[PDB]
């Protein structure tokens, strides 16, 4: 249950979509591989699971070689993305299935599938079928199998997908109280970056085969390695900003804003391999943004929308200078009207910087948790 | 484990193949069982497992009656000139003539040993053996004798029971000559009629002749130190019977006029049993529509029925001035169409005939593929405001025939050889007039070469439309690939 | 429950006549034999619907001799049970032989690789299309000399018959790689995670998912061989070792016309195919 | 393969198969063997493809016609009966089966076709094909028909053909002038020209086969019909008072049917050639085994001498013996086939109307000598 | 346009999925149907649409009867879950279709096409077919041909079901800023409470077939009808403690909690209709620090859900099986496993009664 990727590549073809990958997962690790529609998380976890071959590269599981190692003798079990459960099949059947084939204990199984029912609660339908299942049902029926199976590794594909927000929301509580509880390694496939945040021990940012940065949840909110890493993560988008770069020094760098009013600002931001002209991206999250009373960096523009969650107030804002409306966010309702005037601060202490070809300038500011 | 068993018998059916001759079906039966057993041993050809036993029944029973028919053209095999050498002169072998007279035997007991006696009425003297004992060709020397045997005579039922070792004994007159068992209550001197010595040269011994086998022809012929001894063999012809297919002129000008209805026949069927088992598929699934599961079994009834009775009632219904079809066709109207007599009439009966055959298989094949268009099409059709006419049209044909393709373009090439319908319903149809060759108007390629090699009358030359049945398949495997 | 526009009926109404108009012209045929089989007399030509029902075709094709006031008791020319029998024997068991050697040999096409797949099922097709009534010759040859070593396999043998049609299976092959290639791969390489063998999977995964289209496999083989006539009465001699498609065909002698007694056994010839509708409601 | 221990007899459904299997019983009863006569379609077609490569039954019935062709082939076995069975038939008889001075069949009956009328509607019937028209319309507007019978084979259409002249080979003296053929004669022409006049006047119908020409008789619904013995038996079923009498006479000439001789042939595969000898010589061919089949289906005039004087005393026999003389005796010959084929051809063709008369005919003539 | 609803039924010969209710969607009004699935959202969507029949009662689209109306003639479009693209059609001929068939127009197609292509940016995959595009790119298709047919009222079955959430994110304000510019009528099904939130401007609740409670995203947050609709909306759910009443007065109710200690607390709610077996709702966000309150929740520190923009803890308070979750703005440093203690104002606390049924809080949120 520990493991590991060595310059892993895959190919179709002569078209190679991720060059030499290298991951160090350690024992009952919560890994989750995240990305956009085909940036290779299932490809990843299913050459991990042995269902893909690898063109190049050592993948080992427990300090062992598993290229050549069928899927079957690798300690290692799936969750399918639809579900893969046997419709022909008991749902008792579909958990034991592995286990009722070659060395079929019949007691074994009542146990095992019992046990493994009790803590999923999906004891009254063993008896039942695929088809009779919901698919909260059928998802459970999914991790249970590979729960009786238990592998020394954990690999799930997208498991929380097809369900409803409630339900994706109150699964991810039991996927973690289940992850603490059993202690062994999982490999997790997602694209919604809140599933990753909050399950994830590390996580493993995917931009189309490349990988963009690994780290902890809190490390890459606060610190992306690039563009795209900032941008993925965050329960709105990250606004980014053109700024051409003005002036620089050893604890910040200066750029000025693409206003008509050519505000500048200096940010605490590695100032290291960066030039004087360049344009850039003014990172800075929704959540981070100031109102206007408070920063000198003010920002103001016609309001387009205001999203009323309750909780908060999500507020995008025309600024006549960037043709990407700016989001803003704020606690409890904030009573403001569309189509009227509204002013936002900018703190220059939460401000990424990224470069001509995406690179994060690496933060100096200090941020807990870290 | 049972790899020796199987092994002992690849060796123990396959040595008697290169015993008693059989060369052709010697080298195959190695071959292909040889694979099985190299196949299913190691489990590194682990995929050929499960394509073997498949390939086997086609190699056997569809690939090799078609190498095999492949080197019958190229000789003359025919009905006259049928069988091997060996056959055929056993054959010659095998017959006789009368050389004695007839004597009627009788068979009595004498304890467990049986005696027998036979009868001249052209003397009136008559002979008797010793007590001998059934089994095995045995001379019983009679003798002659004025008294009668002891025991009783032998009912038919005992001497038919020992019937096969009573035409064993061979037995012979004091002076007289041999005689052997002709019938239940006749002895008869039976001898062979030919006799073949060192050299392949049989001679007869009743008229005095001698024949030597004649390989150009395949027959045993007499030369002027001529008769044709016509039970026949088979012997090799090269490229003589494909030649004729492009020299004859009387077999040429139909095999093109016949491939025209041929490849008609099968497209007009093609289409008509799509569109009508379509149209009803549509519809019997339809969601208004009431008796749908009462529709559907009607409908699929005719395939119910074997096709080859659903034909030989319609050969009778169909019949031109009686037969029901057109005592109806004759009261609504005031016709009735010659479907046997007349070509185009007959073409088109048997049309109508195969559609009726022919749209339940294409029912069937729409109903289930029709349920692979998902619903949400129709429904997003209906907001549309599309009717009947244009869901038709628009969505379910053009979705309908593309997964449709293989199987219409399948049952083509089935209706292109359909032989059951052509022999069955019209027998090829109207004559073709001033043909060699048997030709009708309906019939098919199929049809057409097997009404050259079996018919009675028009010659049943095997081996013309062995090499006909040749130069067709190449030509549709040239038009296959090509596709 | 869709709500229906313009009158509904009036496509509705006009639908239930034209099926009512259809189901009559070709259920006509049929109804035909049957009112034939309830005729007296064995004439080729009578009436359209029976004056009196006569049950003698039916007695002769059971099995039943018959008493006339005339001339004495006409014995039951053919042994039309037997040859029923005979029929579903070939038919039922070369089906289930055509179903398990296609069904394994699809399964290889659909998932495993091994090289010149594409050219091997292309050509199958391709020698398929060869008509088995131009082989007759080659195939009478290959049964009288298979015949002497394994003589429940050769000529006059039911188990001949079915090793003939066992021949021909590339649309079978073809039918059911198709069908496997549409199924979800997630069951398969989940139950190869679990640790089921190809064979495992063949048996305990796809083969029951794939029950319709082995039915309907069957169905199609069955319904051919009970059509098939040019090979089993090229290889079936003797009158008790025929089959319908061989038997039936004996009625009707034009010198011999037996007419009114072939229709009782057509109807009865019908009842295999129907037996295997109605038990593949399923 | 011929099987041995049992008699294998095939024999054309239109004869008393069912008297010939009961003289099977009786054949059963003394020697315990089992004789099985079965009947099937096209028999004479298919026993010579049967016979050559081993295969058929081991006692084969047919006229005498189709028998030189099978001798010939080397399909029958030569039969061997003595001086005292020999002298048991009719001597012209033998000479029906006699084939390069071999007997290759035993002669059972002679047929010959005659006219047989409906007594009720027809107490006169005709001497003359030329007074048939004339009669036709008499019975037309009863509601009748004056001649329905069967125009599909040649058998049933050539006494019509060759009583004015035609002819299928000229007997040189001692032997069959083989490239001598009459079909394409005037003779032929003129009673194949009136019968297709017969048919254009709509006195008859060309499709009109055994089967309707039997239903239209034995229904009363046709004054006269052309048929041979076999055909009584069902006539007598169906009661309609009947007689057998002289065929019509076209162009003062009468009618000259080929006379057929039932004939049973040995095949030469077969294993049981002494018990087919029995059968045939002491059970079939005796008074009680020839009025067994006779009582099921009329054989005409038997050869054998002692039940034929026995049976001539039938009215209806000495009129097919009348028709058999004024007619003449069916050739042996292998060409027989193919001059009956012809035949049938050119009748259907021009009957139909796709061809003259003359061109029918004249194609017919080329097939017989090519 | 103006779609309505007047006890409008659906059943299947007997058995009644969904009950006689009633809608009143006003001119240009964005209306989202809320629940879990199989609740009959799309049926209701359906029943409007004219896909399914409606067993009893009245519908009226523009204020006239549509139950008998077939759905071509009810001037609305609908957005297909599984987008219902022709996938032997190409995305032109898919979004022309509607008016491809029924008045042929050559000129109409290409500027009603290409219209809509530009504000989607389909205007390159025109050519393209249904298989080629991505689950995004299909949904715009999707959208396209409803867009191209200009009906009066707009049904959506769950449009950004299957998209990822990044995209989900994006697509609904690309969807605002489309509705807001047509104006017209949509009417909107979703499992997704946040669609509704940020979408609505007027959320129907449904709970197995039943309307739970109609009106503003914003009004059915801060005052849910009763437990389903409070427990429905809200991004982490509603945290339910059950009470023991004690006090009734007239102007705010009182309750006990069921922790060792036995608290007590006057919560300002209508009390019109002691000692039931209430829940007390109050979501994580409303929760206070302890040092500010008076009224504090100690307990054990289970999960903690650090997503950067906030820090979400589920604590286990004493006597009591449910985890109670707290939610704070910025990262927040502590353990799992730590003790930990909250604030629980008054002012921000909802009440519900056994059977499920709230008591409507006093308290004048802003924004209704
Ligand atoms: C030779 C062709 C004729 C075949 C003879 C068949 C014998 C029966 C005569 C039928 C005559 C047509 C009468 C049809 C009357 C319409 C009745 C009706 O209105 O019923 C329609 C049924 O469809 C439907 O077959 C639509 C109706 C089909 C009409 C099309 C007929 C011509 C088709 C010719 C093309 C053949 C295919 C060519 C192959 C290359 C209603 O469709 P929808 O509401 O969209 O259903 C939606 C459901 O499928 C969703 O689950
Ligand atoms: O080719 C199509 C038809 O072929 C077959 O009929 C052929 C026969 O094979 C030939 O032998 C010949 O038939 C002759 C026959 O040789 C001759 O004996 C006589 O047949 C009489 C018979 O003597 C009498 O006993 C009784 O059975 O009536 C018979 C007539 O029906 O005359 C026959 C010719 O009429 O030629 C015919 C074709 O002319 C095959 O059996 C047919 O089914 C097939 O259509």
């Amino acid at each position: 249950a520990s493991v590991q990727l060595q310059n892993v590549t895959k190919a179709w073809g002569e078209v190679v979509v991720s060059k030499d990958i290298n991951l160090d997962i350690h024992e009952g690790e919560f890994v989750v591989f995240v990305g956009p529609s085909g940036c290779g998380k299932s490809t990843l976890l299913r050459m991990i699971a042995g269902l893909e071959t690898i063109t190049s590269g050592d993948l080992f599981i427990g300090e062992k070689r598993m290229n050549d190692t069928p899927p079957a003798e690798r300690g290692v079990g799936m969750v399918f993305q639809s579900y893969a459960l046997y419709p022909h099949l008991s749902v008792a059947e579909n958990m034991s299935f592995g286990l009722k084939l070659a060395g079929a204990k019949k007691e074994v199984i009542n146990q095992r599938v019992n046990q493994v029912a009790e803590v999923l609660q999906l004891a009254h339908l063993l008896d039942r079928k695929p088809k009779a299942l919901s698919g909260g049902q059928r998802q459970r029926v999914a991790i249970g199998r590979t729960l009786v199976a238990e592998p020394s590794v954990f690999l799930l594909d997208e498991p929380l997908s097809n369900l409803d927000a409630a339900l994706r929301v109150q699964m991810r509580i039991e996927i973690s109280r289940l992850h603490k509880r059993l202690g062994r390694t999982m490999i997790y496939v997602t694209h919604d970056q809140v599933e990753a945040m909050t399950l994830a021990d590390k996580i493993v940012v995917l931009d189309a085969g490349r990988v963009a940065q690994v780290g902890k949840p809190l490390e890459l909110y606060h610190y992306p390695a690039d563009r795209f890493v900032a941008g993925f993560i965050g329960s709105p988008k990250m606004n980014f900003l053109p700024v051409k770069v003005t002036a620089t020094a050893i604890d910040q760098v200066q750029v000025e804003l693409p206003m008509p009013n050519r505000q500048q600002v200096w940010l605490p931001v590695e100032s290291r391999d960066v030039q004087v002209g360049a344009n850039m991206s003014l990172g800075i999250r929704p959540e981070h943004l100031l109102p206007s009373d408070i920063a000198d960096v003010i920002l103001e523009g016609e309001v387009q929308v205001v999203e009323q969650l309750g909780n908060e107030t999500q507020i995008h804002i025309q600024i006549p200078s960037i043709r990407q409306n700016l989001v803003y966010r704020q606690n409890d309702v904030v009573l403001v009207e569309e189509g009227a005037t509204f002013a936002i601060g900018l703190p220059p202490e939460r401000c990424h910087l990224f470069r001509e070809d995406g690179t994060a300038c690496r933060r100096l500011h200090k941020e807990p948790g870290v | 484990s049972v790899l020796g068993l199987l092994g002992l018998l690849v060796g123990y059916l396959v040595v008697l193949m290169y015993a008693q001759g059989e060369y052709l079906f010697a080298i195959t039966t190695l071959i292909l069982s040889s694979a099985g057993l190299y196949i299913f041993a190691n489990r590194k050809a682990y995929a050929w497992r499960y394509v073997y036993p498949g390939m086997a029944g086609m190699g056997l029973f569809v690939l090799f009656p078609l190498v095999c028919t492949i080197a019958i053209a190229f000789t003359n095999y025919s009905s006259t000139n049928q069988l091997t050498f060996e056959r055929a002169q056993e054959v010659l072998l095998d017959r006789s003539w009368q050389a004695g007279k007839t004597y009627n035997f009788g068979l009595y007991p004498a304890g467990d040993e049986w005696q027998l006696a036979l009868s001249d009425g052209e003397t009136g003297k008559n002979y008797l053996s010793d007590a001998f004992k059934f089994g095995g060709e045995q001379k019983l020397q009679l003798k002659e004798t004025t008294a009668q045997p002891e025991g009783e005579r032998a009912n038919l039922r005992v001497i038919t029971q020992n019937r096969q070792a009573l035409s064993d004994i061979t037995a012979i007159l004091p002076d007289g000559n041999k005689v052997m068992m002709s019938s239940l209550r006749q002895f008869s001197g039976t001898q062979p009629l030919y006799t073949l010595d060192g050299d392949g040269t049989l001679t007869n011994n009743q008229s005095g002749v001698k024949y030597r086998p004649n390989n150009q022809i395949g027959f045993y012929q007499s030369i002027t130190a001529d008769e044709k001894l016509s039970p026949g063999y088979t012997v090799t012809t090269g490229w003589k019977n494909f030649t004729r297919v492009f020299t004859d002129e009387g077999i040429q000008k139909p095999f093109l006029a016949i491939f025209v209805w041929t490849v008609v026949f099968s497209l007009i069927t093609v289409f008509l049993t799509v569109a009508v088992g379509m149209v009803l598929a549509c519809l019997v699934q339809w969601e208004a529509l009431r008796g749908k599961a009462v529709y559907r079994v009607l409908l699929i009834l005719p395939y119910a029925v074997p096709s080859f009775i659903s034909i030989l009632i319609f050969k009778g219904l169909f019949n031109q001035s009686f037969g029901e079809i057109n005592m109806m066709l004759s009261a609504l109207f005031g016709v009735k169409p010659a479907w046997f007599s007349d070509p185009t009439t007959a073409r088109t009966m048997l049309i109508i005939v195969n559609t009726w055959l022919g749209y339940p298989y294409m029912m069937i094949l729409c109903m289930g593929l029709l349920k692979a268009i998902p619903d949400d099409l129709y429904e997003a059709s209906a907001m549309d405001g599309a009717g009947p006419f244009q869901n038709f049209f628009k969505i379910t044909l053009p979705l309908l025939i593309k997964p449709l393709t293989p199987l219409m373009i399948a049952s083509f090439a089935f209706n292109f050889n359909n032989f059951v319908l052509i022999q069955l319903l019209t027998n090829g149809g109207p004559d073709r007039l001033g043909t060699t060759t048997p030709a009708g108007y309906t019939d098919l390629l199929v049809n057409y070469t097997y009404r050259i090699a079996f018919e009675g009358g028009g010659g049943q030359d095997f081996g013309l439309a062995a090499a006909i049945a040749t130069l067709i398949f190449l030509l549709v495997g040239a038009l296959a690939i090509v596709n | 429950a869709m709500v229906q526009p313009k009158s509904q009926k009036a496509r509705l109404f006009i639908t239930h006549l034209l099926l009512l108009l259809f189901i009559a012209a070709i259920m006509f045929p049929l109804l035909m034999v049957v009112a034939i089989s309830l005729r007296q007399g064995n004439f080729a030509t009578g009436s359209l619907i029976p004056e009196q029902i006569s049950w003698d075709h039916w007695k002769l094709a059971l099995g039943f001799s018959v008493e006339q006031a005339d001339g004495r008791i006409t014995p039951p020319p053919f042994p039309v049970l037997l040859w029923l029998w005979n029929s579903v024997k070939v038919a039922g068991i070369s089906a289930i032989g055509i179903v398990a050697l296609s069904t394994t040999c699809a399964y290889a096409f659909a998932r495993m690789r091994f090289p010149g797949k594409a050219t091997l099922l292309k050509g199958m097709l391709i020698f398929q299309m060869f008509p088995a009534v131009l082989s007759l010759v080659a195939l009478y040859a290959l049964f009288d000399r298979l015949g002497e070593y394994i003589p429940f396999i050769g000529l006059n043998t039911h188990g001949g018959v079915i090793f003939a049609y066992l021949g021909g299976i590339a649309l079978h092959v073809w039918t059911i790689k198709g069908y496997f290639e549409t199924i979800d791969s997630s069951l398969e390489e989940a139950a190869a995670l679990d640790g089921a063998t190809p064979w495992q999977a063949f048996r305990l995964v796809l083969l029951p998912l794939s029950v319709p289209i082995l039915a309907v496999v069957f169905i199609l083989s069955f319904i051919a061989a009970i059509t098939e006539v040019p090979v089993a009465s090229l290889l079936l001699r003797d009158v008790n070792s025929y089959t319908l498609a061989v038997g039936m065909q004996q009625y009707l002698n034009p010198q011999n016309y037996l007419w009114g007694d072939f229709a009782a056994a057509a109807v009865m010839s019908a009842l295999p195919i129907t037996i295997v509708f109605l038990l593949a409601q399923r | 393969k011929i099987e041995e221990g049992k008699l294998v007899i095939w024999i054309n459904g239109d004869k008393g198969y069912n008297g010939l299997a009961e003289v099977g019983k009786k054949f059963e009863k003394d020697t315990g063997i089992k004789v099985t006569v079965e009947h099937p379609d096209k028999l004479e077609e298919k026993f010579p493809q049967v016979a050559a490569t081993g295969d058929g039954p081991d006692i084969i019935f047919w006229a005498h016609d189709r028998f030189g062709g099978y001798a010939q082939s080397g399909l029958l076995a030569e039969i061997t009966p003595d001086k005292a069975f020999q002298d048991k038939l009719y001597p012209f008889t033998w000479d029906a089966v006699r084939y390069n001075g071999k007997l290759i069949a035993y002669p059972i009956a002679v047929e010959a076709l005659s006219l047989i009328y409906n007594k009720d509607l027809l107490p006169n019937p005709p001497k003359t094909w030329e007074e048939i028209p004339a009669l036709d319309k008499e019975l037309k507007a009863k509601g009748k028909s004056a001649l329905m019978f069967n125009l599909q084979e040649p058998y049933f259409t050539w006494p019509l053909i060759a009583a004015d002249g035609g002819y299928a080979f000229k007997y040189e003296n001692g032997k069959y002038d083989i490239k001598d053929v009459g079909v394409d004669n005037a003779g032929a022409k003129a009673g194949l020209t009136f019968l297709v006049d017969l048919i254009k006047n709509k006195h008859m119908n060309a499709d009109t086969d055994y089967s309707i020409a039997e239903a239209a008789f034995n229904k009363g619904e046709t004054a006269m019909t052309i048929n041979g013995p076999w055909a009584w038996s069902n006539i007598d079923t169906s009661k309609v008072n009947y007689g057998v009498t002289v065929l019509p006479t076209f162009k003062g000439q009468p009618s000259k049917p080929f006379v057929g001789v039932l004939s049973a042939g040995i095949n030469a595969a077969s294993p049981n050639k002494e018990l087919a000898k029995e059968f045939l010589e002491n059970y079939l061919l005796t008074d009680e085994g020839l009025e067994a089949v006779n009582k099921d289906k009329p054989l005409g005039a038997v050869a054998l001498k002692s039940y034929e004087e026995e049976l001539a005393k039938d009215p209806r026999i000495a009129a097919t013996m009348e028709n058999a003389q004024k007619g003449e005796i069916m050739p042996n010959i292998p060409q027989m086939s193919a001059f009956w084929y012809a035949v049938r051809t050119a009748v259907i063709n021009a009957a139909s109307g796709r061809q003259t008369v003359d061109e029918a005919l004249k194609d017919a003539q080329t097939r017989i000598t090519k």
